[PDB]
RNA sequence: AGUAUGGGAGAGGAUGGUAGAAUUCCAGGUGUAGCGGUGAAAUGCGUAGAGAUCUGGAGGAAUACCGAUGGCGAAGGCAGCCAUCUGGCCUAAUACUGACGCUGAGGUACGAAAGCAUGGGGAGCAAACAGGAUUAGAUACCCUGGUAGUCCAUGCCGUAAACGAUGUCUACUAGCCGUUGGGGCCUUUGAGGCUUUAGUGGCGCAGCUAACGCGAUAAGUAGACCGCCUGGGGAGUACGGUC
């Protein structure tokens, strides 16, 4: 009702960031090969596992 | 778990209709697979929306 | 496919002794029945390469059991191949 | 002639350019504006300020129809999307709601190749 | 020789005659051997999205045992009946006789 | 090593049907000057009216979220939902056959993408090709279009950094920490803890190695059978032969 337009825009930006809609279009901008997709996913998984192990230890 | 249980399904469905990852839902793998199959059957039968 | 009843009937027909399930005759009869059953499937599906490998495995296993039985006892082997119509 | 109290404004934001169009409900357009229209021709079209001036022009055009409240729909990733809504608020229209209508395919067509720039 | 769950969505305009088609299908199933383990009417509801520009429809559920020929005939009838928009046939192993949810 | 009966997990394979998102096109309504693209441009496109938005229809291809150092397959590989046909694997104690095993020259089957032959299909992308740009030059990188092909049916071709750059099979040899499918045991108030089995990962003793490094998924300690190497280039080339 009385919420400022700027505050509403900031809330909408945060909601969109949580949704992750923009990342889908960023990915869709260009085609990618399975060869690169596998390497990207493997590297991400390795990095996440290493970080988790470092935190645990 | 079955397709008809919309109340249970909505908990693991997001607001936008995206299925929630097992990372957030803290679920077992077999449960997650059954859950996703149930969600897809439900949105085929038009008990929940694919998007929005 | 093949039910449990038909397999029970072949086991009963070819059982050398009571409860005998692992005899060469029983195994060869079961393999022959399964192979003949799959013949219907492979005409309706010519390019199902992944199941033809299992069919080949069944054929090889039957050949091995038949050769072993021939080595063990010639008369039994003759009787079995005559009963089941196997050329060799 | 016709005056409508309710409005809906679509902000099409793209890397090359940004566009704003104000329509009535049911989708009949009233006024439109572009970065190129208010000068700012060239690579400057992508600058957010061009979006601000375009939004100002669109609001001034819509003032004739006199819709005091408008929904806002933003489509596409581009600079100046925030600037467009800020300009609309400065103009003074009441925003009923703001939503993102950007489409996400379910693995449809093949996109073009990557660029070795 | 198998159990199946049948989900049918039927047009509200033709929902007036549903008692006829359900009985006809029951008779057809009973013709061969027949096993209608469960038959439920969910009630008129609103489709989540418009199906052929129909915003609401009626939901029918049937847990049945029947032969393969009966399965094919039922599928053909469902396909060729216009009032039935959208059907689902799911093979299940063992019987469900307890009253299902959403039928209250 | 194998068989029968009970239970389990899986994008394993073949056929058919069907759902939704998005793109391209076609047709109707609102309405006026740009749209598009790049490092900046320009080609291209727009007042026989575009772009934008809504509405309705046609068609092709591919399955967002789930999705994972996850799963299945001999390998190559496999992902929307439903039905039918169908191969393997894991799991408990009994019952049954009684060495029926391992390997394997020749031989044979399968085998990514591209390419070839007949018929069909053709949305998006795109070798060749046309044009616009940058450049001393542009034959390319960038941009505007675009054909074969990418798709379906029926055959052929037999090649990859077809890689773990590590042939198959069997037994033994400190430990610590994960994960997937099963079995068993103890707590309890229903979820936890322990052990075992078949897979899939991270550290690491001895041992091995020129070093890097491997380390119960060995590249350690031993056995069985096979393929392959003998300085670099000429050269996987010439002649002959098979397809």
């Amino acid at each position: 009702e009385g919420e400022p337009v700027d505050v509403a825009i900031r809330r909408f930006k945060r909601s969109c960031e949580k949704a992750g809609v923009l990342a889908d279009v960023r990915k869709r901008e260009f085609y990618e090969k399975p060869t690169q997709e596998r390497k990207r996913k493997k590297a991400a998984a390795v990095k996440r596992y290493q970080k988790k192990l470092a935190r645990e230890s | 778990i079955d397709y008809k249980d919309i109340d249970t399904l909505k908990q693991y469905i997001t607001e936008n209709g995206k299925i929630v990852p097992s990372r957030i839902t803290g679920t077992k793998a077999r449960y997650q697979r059954q859950l996703a199959l149930a969600i897809k059957q439900a949105r085929y039968l038009s008990l929940i929306p694919y998007t929005d | 496919a093949l039910t449990n009843a038909d397999r029970a009937e072949i086991i009963a027909k070819f059982a050398r002794a009571e409860n005998d399930t692992g005899s060469p005759e029983v195994q060869v009869a079961l393999l022959t029945a399964q192979i003949n059953d799959l013949q219907g499937h492979f005409k309706a599906h010519k390019h199902d390469h992944h199941s033809r490998r299992g069919l080949i495995r069944m054929v090889n296993q039957r050949r091995k059991l038949l050769d072993y039985l021939n080595g063990k006892d010639h008369e039994r082997y003759t009787a079995l191949i005559g009963a089941l119509g196997l050329r060799r | 002639t016709r005056t409508v109290s309710e409005g809906v404004a679509h902000i099409h934001a793209s890397f090359n350019n940004t566009i704003v169009t104000i329509t009535d409900r049911q989708g009949n357009a009233l006024a439109w504006a572009t970065s190129g229209g208010q000068g700012f021709r060239g690579s400057r079209k992508s600058t957010p300020f061009a979006a601000q001036v375009a939004a100002e022009v669109a609001g001034k055009a819509a003032l004739d129809y006199g819709l005091k409240n408008l929904d806002v729909l933003v489509k596409g990733p581009g600079p100046g999307r925030e600037s467009a809504v800020r300009a609309l608020g400065a103009v003074g229209y009441k925003i009923n709601s703001i939503t993102d209508v950007t489409p996400i395919p379910h693995n449809g067509c093949r996109p073009p190749k990557k660029r070795r720039v | 020789m198998r159990h199946y769950e049948i989900v049918l969505l039927v047009h509200p305009d033709q929902s007036d005659q549903v008692v006829g088609m359900v009985e006809r299908y029951i008779s057809q199933i009973k013709e061969a051997d027949g096993q209608i383990h469960r038959l439920e009417d969910w009630g008129r509801r609103q489709l989540a999205y418009p199906i052929n520009k129909i915003h609401k429809a009626h939901y029918i559920l049937m847990n049945v045992e029947c032969g393969q020929s009966t399965l094919d005939e039922l599928e053909e009838l469902f396909r060729y009946n216009d009032a039935i928009i959208r059907n689902l046939i799911i093979r299940r192993e063992h019987a469900i006789t307890e009253e299902s949810l959403l039928a209250k």
